[PDB]
RNA sequence: AGCGGCGAGUACACGUACUUGCUAGCUUCUUAGAGGAACAUUGUGUGUCUAACACAAGGAAGUUUAAGGCAACAACAGGUCUGUGAUGUCCUUAGAUGAACUAGGCUGCACGCGUGCUACACUGAUAUAUAUAACGAGUAAAAUAUGCUUGCAUACUUUUCCUCCGCCGAAAGGCGUAGGUAAUCUUUAUCAAUAUAUAUCGUGAUGGGGAUAGAUUAUUGC
């Protein structure tokens, strides 16, 4: 009977990956009404995998020194998103941001090796839970630097940015940057 | 005449000096110490300040 | 009758043990007596640098001399309490014996 | 690359600002876009229209945030 | 919802001597001229009986002819003194208020009054430096 | 890391030594027992040579211990 | 009759009082719905929707506050309410019903009724804050 | 009793809540709704005045422009009669420090500000004469006559019918 | 220092808020003395199964629980005789390198370097309103009351440090009188700003930014 915001249920949301599925948490103790949580997420290696995956979210969008510490802001920014995403497309705002979590971070990416002397730039695989950092990044970075200086606002440019990701089009910053990386992996090995 | 010590010193530096010195820089004032801060450190202990941290 | 005795001293090693003697003394002679009272502990800071010179990187000390009072209250006739203080009471403890008498 | 947006209504522009209550999302960002006047005016029509019961609230409004929608 | 047509809007004006005053709201409108600040245009705006809810380009004549009366001699007004400038005047010991052409006639005179009489602080008006004392050794460095 | 110096290792072992049949392999127990068997003047390595006492005992089960 | 349980955040202290009554719940003298941010208003009301209305009937709650700001205050209060609550069963009623609430708040979180720790870090000279440090030129 | 409308009432006023609740006193009643709608009342049956002078006079130090809302003054004083309600015996210098704001230095730091005494001291004189504050023979400042507490109350009582009903 | 208890009130309810007199008991909240608690405790795993490490449970706490204080042989021709009635040599000692007094300078500006403050805006500026901290500090001279023709009597009085409150003033400040040598008063169930709510501006070196300049006023001080 908790929804998130008091509006959305997640109680029939699946990842239907296999893959991230223990690596983003949408469960007993992760479901909340408001995504303010004074937890101790970094204390130990992996305890960063049990914080919800909505307040992973809004702890990225207070970025660039002018917004550092500045909570309740960003828990604004995000509700107003999520509203806006059931408008258009009328669905689960959640479910929408779990398929962008999904398709927004890369599968390979190359690295410096020094096996035999010879250093080559050779291809390497990613971890789940370093997909799932990457797709928060990602996705945040994209929506803050097309707000910069633009009539549209911030809550608007996130919306639009986190439908295009779940979209697989490459009209977000997410998708293209995805591709940037994977294509040189592709090319190394 | 006499024009001897006839500038006003109520107050600036020129008005104290150091207790033990007679010197007249970096003079410690909180709570009326009045001494100058290389003689402080110095008689420190004697006085009653302590070092914990 | 409301006769009030304080208690200041640097040192707590001292003003515990005067503090017990006259909690003792009083009980033996059938006196009614308020326990210790322990107010706020204060301390006066310094923060000087050392260094008589002025080259070197820039290190501080800080200093501390904190204070402690105490303060008990008894029924009891004042010549009697005045002449109960001077009971050899090491003299790092200053006594005021003050009448409050409204 | 400078944006010319109108600081208020012509009498040919009267009519066409009015379509804009058959949206499906409605803020002042998106009517300034489409009929290209200013955000001062894009809430003056709001206004207008929200008043008079044509277009229906989705949630509650901020003062930095004012979606709408369409009535049906 | 207001209908304005466009040949009622009109885009450039002119208030005072040489000032084109566009298609700004009517406070910020009058800060084109050369001694109307922020502080000032809003309560000329207000003794000028106007709405400030509106833009420039829909001023009548007569608001227009109103405005000008009051930023000239505005002390038959409620203005009071210490919203003006050359409080004292120097010449006439009068409370008067400048503005446009006749502030630049007044800064001219004011240098060359105290330049030919060799006061220091004329005198490094002459040289191009700083004169309110600031330490000039690391800024202003061209 | 907490790795215990000699100080700690020379007096447990004289303990064990001298006072085998009283200790057993409860920490609260043997740790009563140092307290008045030894002298130590803090409380906090009371309870550590207590610890390596009862840690000693463990390991007199599975046979004899080199030094003891 | 009537208990008192306290809790606490950074410096914040918080000290609620449950006794026996017709449903009430008081802040400083005004009603719960006076706290100020809005948008954390749903932190308060977390316990009073786990246990039910059913258990809450009879029983008035006064709480007053004390130090830090406004996240502080306002976690401090959830575990006076909480912690309370479960105090007031223990002494007047069975305590294995006691035992059954204490189970439900913990399955939603623990820090409902287990005070935080953590607290501000001193600064040292040769620097801004605890860690960073004044910027080196060579 | 009272006719009069009240002022604009948002939504998230009306949630359900899962306590009881009671509405005696101003204690009771949302603080933004009772400070706008009690600020009419004022200006509507003509208890105070608005100083000719305060036209144009900024409320600070460090505001640098005037309140531009032309209400200003029924608004700030309908606050300072809830103010004397929640503290009794409030000075001039009290009110100073309630009504500050930090002050923008150019290129120095900022700091915090202190507010203009003569508006707050018209104010307080006004209201005397109204018979809704009281400078007391005792103590220091100045508090709420019985009349004053009384015309407070029943308004808050009021507006919270206005809204639930 | 708090919480209660007994009255008296102003308001509204099928008991709540606040004001005010008196004053059973108690220590959750506050202050401060003495003690307890953690040892790798218990499981599983790694290890020469030794010294020891990793994960899980319980626990307020398991990176010695977190931050500091002190700091071993020895060195540097490191800095300080401009802190010292600490001090060795040399120089000066009445036309003084001693002690003062008057006016200047240490800040002077074609340039180079280091630590910083304010910014380049809408996650913003402006205006109003709401809620909310912790460590501190405070009392021999000049001046004030009254005359002799600022000079010398008389009071060694209230004066000086933090300043509530009242009145005047756009403001900065001025005038008159409380309290405090202090958990007692300033003043802290609060002495701040980020925050939050509503409205105006609207991508335009703009309502961003506030350097450089002109005129006027008041305090500190000979
Ligand atoms: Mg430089
Ligand atoms: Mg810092
Ligand atoms: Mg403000
Ligand atoms: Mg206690
Ligand atoms: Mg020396
Ligand atoms: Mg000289
Ligand atoms: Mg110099
Ligand atoms: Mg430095
Ligand atoms: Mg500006
Ligand atoms: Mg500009
Ligand atoms: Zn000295």
């Amino acid at each position: 009977d908790i929804k998130l915001f008091k509006k959305w249920s997640y109680e029939e949301i699946n990842i239907a990956d296999l893959s991230l599925v223990d690596c983003i948490a949408v469960s007993q103790k992760a479901c909340v009404y408001t995504p303010h949580t004074a937890g101790r997420y970094q204390k130990k290696r992996f305890r960063k995998a049990l914080c919800p995956i909505v307040e992973r979210l809004v702890n990225s969008m207070m970025m660039h020194g002018r917004n550092n510490g500045k909570k309740l802001k960003a828990i604004r920014i995000v509700a107003y998103a999520f509203e806006i995403i059931h408008l258009m497309t009328g669905e689960n705002p959640l479910q929408v941001f779990v398929n962008a979590v999904q398709k927004g971070g890369p599968r390979e990416d190359s690295t410096r090796i020094g096996s035999a002397g010879v250093v080559r730039r050779q291809a390497v695989d990613v971890s789940p839970l370093r997909r799932v950092n990457q797709a928060i990044y990602l996705i945040c970075t994209g929506a803050r630097n097309a707000a910069f200086r633009n009539i549209k606002s911030i809550s608007e440019c996130l919306a639009e940015e986190i439908i295009n990701c779940a979209n697989e089009s490459s009209s977000s910053y997410a998708i293209k940057k995805k591709d940037e990386i994977e294509r040189v992996a592709k090319a190394n090995r | 005449g006499c024009i001897l010590n006839v500038h006003p010193k109520k107050y600036g530096q020129g008005s104290r000096q150091c207790r033990v010195c007679s010197n007249k820089h970096a003079i410690i004032r909180k709570y009326n110490i009045n001494i100058c801060r290389q003689c402080f450190r110095e008689r420190a202990d004697i006085i009653g300040f302590k070092k914990y941290r | 009758r409301r006769i009030r005795i304080a208690l200041t001293s640097k040192n707590l090693r001292a003003i515990e043990k005067v503090c017990s003697d006259i909690m003792k003394g009083a009980k033996e002679k059938n006196l009614n007596v308020s326990g210790p009272v322990r107010l706020p502990v204060k301390t006066l800071r310094i923060t000087t640098r050392k260094s008589p010179c002025g080259e070197g990187t820039n290190t501080w000390d800080r200093f501390e001399l904190r204070i402690y009072k105490r303060l008990i209250d008894l029924y009891s006739q004042c010549e009697v309490v005045t002449q109960m203080t001077s009971i050899n009471i090491d003299p790092v403890v200053e006594v005021e014996v003050i009448i409050t008498d409204s | 690359e400078k944006l010319n947006h109108a600081v208020f209504i012509d009498k040919s522009l009267h009519s066409k600002i009015l379509e804009c209550k058959n949206m499906k999302v409605i803020t002042p960002s998106a009517i300034a876009e489409k009929y290209k006047v200013n955000l001062s005016v894009a809430r003056a029509v709001i206004n207008h229209l929200a008043d008079k019961k044509l277009i229906a609230e989705v949630c509650v409004q901020s003062h930095s945030q004012k979606l709408y929608t369409k009535v049906a | 919802l207001q209908v304005i047509d466009n040949n009622d809007f009109q885009h450039i004006l002119r208030i005072l001597n040489t000032n084109v005053d566009g298609k700004e709201k009517v406070i910020i409108a009058l800060t084109a001229i050369k001694g109307i600040g922020k502080r000032m245009a809003t309560v000329i705006c207000k003794q000028a009986n106007v709405d400030p809810t509106k833009r420039a380009g829909e001023l009548t004549t007569e608001e227009i002819d109103n405005i000008v009366h009051i930023m000239s001699t505005p002390t038959q007004f409620k203005i009071p003194d210490w919203f003006l400038n050359r409080r004292k005047d120097l010449k006439e010991g009068k409370n008067i208020h400048v503005i446009a052409n006749q502030l630049d006639s007044y800064l001219r005179e004011d240098l060359e009054r105290m330049k030919k009489i060799r006061l220091h602080r004329g005198l490094r008006h002459h040289w191009g430096l700083r004169v309110r004392g600031q330490h000039t050794k690391t800024t202003g460095r061209r | 890391g907490r790795v215990r110096t000699k100080t700690i290792k020379r007096a447990a072992r004289q303990i064990v030594e001298k006072y085998y049949a009283k200790l057993t392999l409860d920490f609260q127990i043997n740790k009563k027992i140092t307290e008045e068997v030894a002298i130590i003047p803090s409380k906090r390595m009371k309870n550590k040579v207590a610890g390596f006492v009862t840690h000693l005992m463990k390991r007199i089960q599975k046979g004899p211990v080199r030094g003891i | 009759k009537r208990v008192q349980t306290f809790g606490k955040k950074k410096t914040a202290v918080a000290v609620a009082t449950v006794t026996n009554g017709k449903g009430l719940i008081k802040l400083n003298g005004k009603n719960l719905d006076l706290v100020e941010p809005y948008i954390l208003k749903t932190k308060v009301y977390e316990p009073l929707w786990l246990i039910g209305s059913g258990k809450l009937k009879n029983l008035d709650i006064r709480i007053r506050v004390k130090g830090g700001g406004q996240t502080s205050q306002i976690y401090a209060i959830r575990q006076a309410i909480g912690k309370g609550i479960i105090s007031y069963y223990q002494k007047y009623v069975d305590e294995s019903t006691k035992k059954e609430l204490k189970d439900v708040l913990l399955r939603y979180d623990r820090s409902l009724l287990v005070g935080d720790t953590r607290r501000c870090e001193p600064k040292k000279f040769g620097g801004k804050g605890a860690r960073a440090r004044y910027q080196k030129s060579y | 009793q009272f006719t009069e409308d009240i002022g604009v009432v948002n939504k998230r006023l009306l949630e359900p809540v899962p306590f009881v609740k009671t509405n005696n006193c101003i204690k009771d009643v949302d603080a933004d709704l009772f400070i706008r709608s009690y600020a009419t009342h004022l200006k509507l049956h003509n208890k105070i005045t608005y100083p000719k002078w305060c036209t144009f006079v900024k409320t600070g130090k460090g505001r640098k422009l005037a309140p531009l809302n032309e209400d200003w003054y029924f608004i700030r004083a309908s606050s300072i009669l809830r103010r004397l309600y929640l503290h009794p015996d409030i000075g001039v210098g009290f009110l100073r420090r309630q009504f500050s704001s930090k002050q923008r230095r150019g290129v120095a730091p900022n700091h915090t500000s202190l507010a203009s005494g003569k508006i707050l001291r018209s104010i307080l004189q006004q209201l005397e004469n109204l018979g809704y504050v009281e400078q007391n023979p005792k103590k220091k400042g100045r508090r709420l006559t019985t009349k004053g507490e009384n015309a407070i109350n029943n308004f808050a009582r009021y507006i919270n019918k206005k809204v639930y009903n």
